[PDB]
């Protein structure tokens, strides 16, 4: 994350928002580790009821 | 692009012209290519196991 927070922090700045996507995942030594990914705007449609 | 690693094939064109080599997970193919563009089915593919 230490170089994927300036790709959205990039996002969030020129689009005036961004997404980061915690979806569960599996490590190299197992146990449970999330992965985080930076989604941009332009390919994610997020809809909130408020 | 953006949430990887490493990528999945590479083609690699040698330092002097001569060689291409496609790169896989585990092997890599390398071809003779004397003109640009041109691969000649009399050549053989060598293969090579990088591991």
């Amino acid at each position: 994350m230490q170089s994927k927070q300036i790709a959205i922090h990039r996002a969030a700045l020129t689009y005036g928002y961004s997404y980061a996507r915690v979806l569960p995942g599996v490590a190299l030594d197992g146990a449970n580790q999330a992965e985080i990914h930076g989604v941009s705007p332009r390919r994610l449609l997020a809809l909130y009821e408020d | 692009q953006i949430n990887d690693e490493y990528p999945k094939y590479a083609l690699e064109l040698a330092n002097n012209g001569k060689t291409v080599r496609l790169y896989t997970d585990t092997d890599y193919y390398e071809l003779r290519m004397p003109s640009p563009g041109n691969f000649p089915n009399e050549q053989v593919i060598k293969k090579v196991h990088h591991g």
